[PDB]
């Protein structure tokens, strides 16, 4: 990070690897919490 | 250890946070002592080498001005003495504009000089008695150095010379300017009777070029814009309103209550048709220009530019009365056709532009009309109001010139010649009374004192040249200023001169000031709240 | 004469400067960080950014003024370059 | 001790320190605009409070941005306000020499000198500079109608040549020039309309004679009326055209359902009946103050007419001054004469915006501007730098006496102080040279600013002036010095007279203070 700061505190930027990372995380992590309820066997 | 407990009485029955002095050493001493101190203070602006002085009052606003008046008020005191002392310099700022520093300084030096007295035996009464035996004798003397007095206040170049003093006095190097600009002014509007109103100077500040770009005009200015379209006036006929220009009401509740459709359709036609048949009466009579104290109407506005009518709109209820006074013309409060007697003339009215300021100028060409304005060109607010504040120390001379026409040497001449006879005459008083007496004499010589200490020489060599030289019968004669060695001058061709009704005031109140202060035995304080 | 502190300005003590060529450097490195964050979203081939609002909103964009927009900024610099792309939409 | 004079909290400080501490404080008020004077001077940056920023140039307004509570220091931003409102120009030179006097009269006073000897000297010194600058003018008694116009570019492009504009001084001294030919004999400033609209180059700026103005409110049906006219006929009206009550104090009571129509049609005829009397008048434009209906917009649109409503006073009153009609607040008497005329009218699509254009009125005294730029402070700045240059045109259009500058003026104004002094015996001759010594700030400056040698610069300078090139300064470009009245730098002579008085009054009024007491809160 630039030793200049370019934002108000609070404010946050993620870059290339860290945002793939958190995306994938969140879809996948959501993807697995309702796979459990899929087909005529799926529970509630 | 162990402790005072109290005593019984007084001291016990005191409320929590209350002062009680008593005695000459807790009383009196310390009342000489603040009042010294207060004198003190200001003693270094006096005389024409006296230097200014900034304050900051509780607003944080900024003063500049080596005037007393102004340096007292703008102080906050908090002791009792010094705040009688205030009040004796107000009063003699009341009573004549001028000597609101010789008032500190004689009381200062009589309270000093009786502290010693005080120490060496005499009784407050003793010394309270010489004092009023030769404030007396002072003002028995006082007649006789009358010299130079005036003759002709109509006469622009006598009356500059007889107002040059009390500018030099505050202004060192523009005097003879400003001293010909008041002269100009307070000649231009003095009547036939002897009345002469101080209120009828007025004073303007712009902001701009120099203090030698100042100037007099015979007339009236207003930091105003015209409300209308035209803009200037070669002739003037003037008509002055003090209701608003615009139909008027009842004062009772009132509701227009329309039954049919015609009235509907009629109303704001009729309405139209009768402001334009008053605006077109009050236009017939010849008007040019009218002016209101209140608001304006827009269909009344369309009308005056209609029929070529010059529209200001000024609102003080003091600067209305002014006008009326200076162009001759009667309010009227109700929105009639003015009669011929009620009708003003004024020779140009005009719209103008100094220094990114735009004012409405009423001149006329008659050097004395009714009242006359100062315009002030300086490059600062501060320097504005510290010239505005001499130009109305010139005014308050002329007008005691103009109630008593008798001078009086200055630069120390007649503070000298007074100590002199005063001490020759308590030379011979037998009692107890001759020491309050000499004191009294002795005090006088702090003028001169504090004059040369201001220029910068030695004082006691001055007042010794001015002793030596007035043993030989030279009554006119006072400390020189432009001189770098000390020496001395004959106030009488020099042209330094000062009025007698101010040194008689000065003294007065002075002498009373100093009495008051020193009939005082003890003291009660409430706490603050 | 001991020319004590003596104060010139309001709130003298609690108020920063920037002189010289430090300023300068300074302005240069602000537009450079403004410039390379915005330099991967140019082209056929480039990508997108995801902005989160301040009340939690999500916008994916590739316009470079909505992008400045949405961003919030202290850099009297970055805020130019903002305007700048601004007047340019 | 027990009971004390003054309130505690009073503050009091007096004698020499004091004024040394003045004397001091000035200093640092002249350093903080020291580097934006010349050709080659900065700009400084500030933010206040509330996070905004302003980027400036001008003396009087980085003085007025920031804020000074020093009582001796208020009187350099004082001085500056009174030469921005009197001359226009010059508001960084008057600082620096009230600065510089200070300073060189430093030491005298702090070797116990009286400082009324040196108010007079400076007095003496300020009066003889004025009379020399008056002596040594340079006017054109009869030069021409053309030859006025010249000396007008001239001074407007030595007047822009430190700003932000420097690369286009030549294609805005043009249109300055214009401006104030084309505004009556009173000059007033309010009759010159600025513009800012986004977007676009600075060549991209542009005079229109006639008038321009932003595009307001507007309801259903304003998009259903032609957009150019030729040869229209202009209402300005203060007149509000809708359906309303007639009164806020009226009250309507009736009896009958028939009187209830009629008076229902009443309000539809009132109005319709001032429809028709503007429309039949021959206007093809119509302007108001008020508010224009929907019913008004849908009727004027109906038969091929322009409304706007809510129309700015100003821009009302500057079209007025263009076309040559009157604000009329009754549409019973509308005349011909009464109603302006334009020889083109359109709206226009400007970097987002729509603006409404009267262009072609030949018995114009008016004229509007336009200016483009790529940020608010960039707009901000390009019209400060417009407000010099027409102030110091409107003054040359007063009076046509100029001088040379680039340091020229002050090096010879130095040479005769300096001469003269060598006559006067005693303690007048060392505060007389003092004067004539802090004069030579100028060149110094801007060759401290451009980056040169100043020594070596201002010996030749002085060498020069005193072998006999009256008008020779300082060449930013050639790195040396060159005659300035042949290279055409110059400036009307008010901006030094009133530079030397403005500074010189301000000297004398911060040596002449003895004490300062501060109260409290
Ligand atoms: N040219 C002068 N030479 C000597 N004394 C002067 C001169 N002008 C004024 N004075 C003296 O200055 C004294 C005080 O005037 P000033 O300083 O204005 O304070 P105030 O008038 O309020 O007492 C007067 O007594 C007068 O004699
Ligand atoms: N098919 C293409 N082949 C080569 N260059 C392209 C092509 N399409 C767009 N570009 C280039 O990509 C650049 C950036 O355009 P774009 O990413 O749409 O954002 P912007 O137009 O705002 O710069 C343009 O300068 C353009 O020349
Ligand atoms: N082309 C030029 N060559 C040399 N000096 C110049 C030139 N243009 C302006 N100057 C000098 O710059 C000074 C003007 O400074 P500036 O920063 O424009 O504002 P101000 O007029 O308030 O000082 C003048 O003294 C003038 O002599
Ligand atoms: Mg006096
Ligand atoms: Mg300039």
């Amino acid at each position: 990070l630039a030793p200049v700061n370019i934002f108000k505190a609070g404010a946050d930027e993620e870059r290339a690897e860290t945002a793939r990372l958190t995306s994938f995380i969140g879809a996948i992590a959501i993807g697995d919490l309702v796979k459990s309820t899929l087909g005529p066997k799926g529970m509630d | 250890a162990l402790h005072v407990p109290k005593a019984p009485g007084f001291a016990q029955m005191l409320k929590e946070g209350a002062k009680h002095f008593s005695g000459l050493e807790e009383a009196v001493y310390r009342n000489i002592q603040a009042c010294k101190e207060l004198a003190q203070t200001t003693r270094t602006a006096y005389g024409p080498n006296g230097m200014n002085k900034m304050v900051i009052n509780h607003l944080e606003k900024l003063f500049v001005t080596n005037d007393a008046a102004t340096i007292l008020r703008e102080l906050e005191v908090q002791h009792p003495a010094a705040k009688m002392i205030v009040m004796a310099s107000h009063m003699q700022e009341q009573e004549v504009g001028d000597g609101t520093n010789f008032v500190l300084v004689f009381a200062g030096a009589l309270l000093e000089l009786a502290e010693e007295l005080l120490r060496i035996g005499l009784s407050v009464s003793e010394v309270i008695e010489g004092y009023e035996i030769a404030c007396r004798k002072a003002h028995e003397i006082l007649p006789n150095l009358v010299c130079c007095s005036a003759k002709n206040l109509r006469d622009i170049d006598e009356v500059s010379s007889l107002l040059r003093t009390s500018i030099m006095s505050k202004q060192y190097g523009n005097e003879v300017f400003l001293a010909k600009l008041i002269a100009q002014a307070c000649v231009s509007i003095f009547p036939d009777s002897g009345h002469f109103n101080v209120d009828n100077i007025r004073v303007c500040k712009i902001l701009g070029s120099g203090i030698s770009s100042s100037s007099v005009l015979h007339g009236m200015v207003f930091k105003k814009e015209t409300e209308g379209d035209v803009t200037s006036v070669k002739d003037a006929k003037i008509a002055v309103y003090s209701c608003p220009f615009d139909g008027m009401i009842t004062e009772t509740k009132g509701t227009v209550l329309i039954k049919t459709a015609e009235e509907l359709m009629n109303f704001s036609k009729g309405e139209e048709n009768l402001m334009d048949a008053q605006v077109k009466a009050i236009a017939d009579t010849g008007a040019n220009v009218v002016v209101t104290g209140g608001k304006v109407a827009d269909m009344a506005l369309h009308y005056a530019n209609k029929y070529n009518i010059m529209l200001v709109r000024l609102n003080s209820k003091w600067d209305l009365r002014r006008l009326c006074k200076t162009v001759g013309a009667t309010a009227l409060p109700r929105l009639t056709p003015p009669v011929l007697e009620e009708m003003g003339h004024c020779d140009s009215v005009y719209l103008s532009e100094v220094g990114d300021t735009q004012v409405v100028v009423f001149k006329h060409e008659k050097e004395d009309g009714a009242i006359s304005t100062i315009v002030l060109r300086g490059s600062t607010d501060n320097l504005m109001d510290d010239i505005e504040r001499a130009v109305d120390d010139g005014v308050n001379t002329f007008k005691v010139l103009t109630r008593d026409k008798r001078l009086v040497p200055g630069g120390g001449a007649t503070e000298i010649e007074l100590a002199k006879q005063i001490t020759s005459y308590g030379e011979t008083c037998p009692g107890l009374e001759q020491y309050a007496i000499k004191k009294f004499a002795e005090a006088f010589e702090a003028i001169p004192r504090a004059l040369a200490e201001n220029s910068g020489v030695k004082a006691n060599e001055v007042i010794s040249k001015l002793y030596a030289v007035h043993q030989e019968g030279n009554k006119n004669v006072g400390l020189d200023i432009e001189a770098e060695v000390p020496a001395v001058k004959d106030m009488l061709e020099a042209g330094i001169l000062d009025t007698y009704l101010g040194k008689y005031w000065a003294i007065k109140l002075a002498t009373n000031a100093a009495v008051t202060v020193l009939r005082v035995d003890q003291i009660i304080m409430a706490k603050p709240a | 004469e001991y020319g004590r502190p003596f104060l010139i300005i309001k709130d003298q003590d609690r108020k920063s400067r920037l002189m010289g060529l430090e300023a300068l450097k300074s302005h240069i490195m602000a537009a450079k960080a403004v410039a390379n964050t915005m330099r991967t979203s140019l082209g056929p081939n480039g990508l997108d950014k995801m902005m989160v609002d301040k009340d939690g909103d999500v916008t994916v964009t590739n316009d470079g003024a909505t992008i400045l927009s949405m961003m919030d900024v202290d850099h009297q610099i970055a805020k130019l370059m903002v305007e700048l792309s601004k007047s340019q939409d | 001790t027990p009971v004390i004079l003054l309130k505690e909290g009073t503050d009091s400080s007096q004698g020499i320190p004091q004024l040394v501490s003045n004397i001091s404080a000035c200093q640092v008020i002249a350093e903080a605009v020291r580097t934006t004077l010349g050709p080659r001077g900065m700009d400084k940056l500030i933010v206040d409070g509330r996070g905004k920023a302003t980027i400036s140039n001008d003396g009087a307004t980085i003085l007025k941005l920031l804020d000074v509570v020093h009582p001796a220091a208020k009187t350099l931003v004082d001085i500056a306000k009174s030469q921005d409102a009197e001359v226009g120009d010059g508001t960084t030179s008057v600082t620096l020499l009230a600065a510089e006097f200070l300073k060189q009269v430093k030491p005298y006073v702090e070797e116990g000198l009286h400082p009324q000897i040196i108010i007079r000297a400076f007095r003496t010194a300020t009066q003889l500079a004025v009379n020399k600058i008056k002596e040594i003018a340079v006017t054109v008694k009869k030069a021409d109608k053309v030859e006025q116009r010249k000396l007008l570019e001239k001074c407007a492009m030595t007047a822009l040549s430190s700003k932000l504009i420097s690369q286009q001084k030549a294609f805005f001294a043009k249109m300055v020039v214009d401006a104030v030919m084309m505004l009556d004999d009173l000059l007033q400033l309010k009759m010159i309309g600025i513009k800012k609209v986004q977007g676009g180059a600075l060549e991209d700026s542009q005079l229109v004679a006639g008038v321009a103005f932003k595009k307001t409110f507007s309801y259903a049906g304003f998009e259903m009326q032609p957009k150019k006219y030729h040869n229209p006929k202009i209402a300005l009206l203060n007149v509000e055209l809708e359906l309303k009550a007639e009164k806020d104090n009226a009250e309507i009571r009736v009896h009958t359902v028939e009187d209830y129509q009629a008076i229902v049609d009443a309000e539809w005829n009132i109005l319709y009946d001032k429809l028709e009397k503007i429309h039949h008048s021959g206007a093809k434009v119509v302007l108001s103050k008020l508010p224009i209906g929907d019913v008004a917009t849908q009727y004027f649109a109906d038969r091929d007419m322009f409304c706007a409503g809510r129309v700015p006073e100003e821009d009302l009153k500057r079209t007025m001054m263009a076309c040559g009609g009157s604000i009329q607040t009754s549409v019973n008497a509308l005349s011909a004469d009464v109603l302006g005329r334009c020889q083109v009218f359109e709206e226009t699509q400007i970097g987002g915006e729509r603006y409404n254009f009267f262009t072609g009125c030949p018995k114009a005294k008016t004229c509007t501007f336009i200016l483009r730029g790529g940020a608010e402070q960039f707009m901000e700045e390009t019209e400060r730098s417009l407000h010099d240059a027409i102030m110091i045109v409107r003054r040359a259009i007063k009076n046509d006496s100029v001088v040379a500058g680039g340091g020229a003026i002050e090096m010879e104004l130095s040479k005769y102080l300096r001469d003269y002094s060598r006559t006067i015996p005693g303690k007048q001759q060392l505060l007389i040279g003092a004067y004539a010594k802090a004069l030579e700030i100028i060149p110094r400056q801007l060759c401290d600013n451009a980056g040169f040698d100043a020594t070596n610069i201002l010996n030749k300078l002085r060498a020069r002036h005193a072998q006999g090139g009256t008008w020779y300064g300082v060449d930013i470009n050639n790195e040396d010095i060159a005659d300035n009245f042949e290279a055409f730098v110059w400036e009307p002579a008010m901006v030094r007279i009133n530079a030397l008085t403005a500074a010189s009054e301000a000297a004398c009024l911060i040596v002449s203070v003895d004490e300062t007491i501060k109260n409290p809160r």
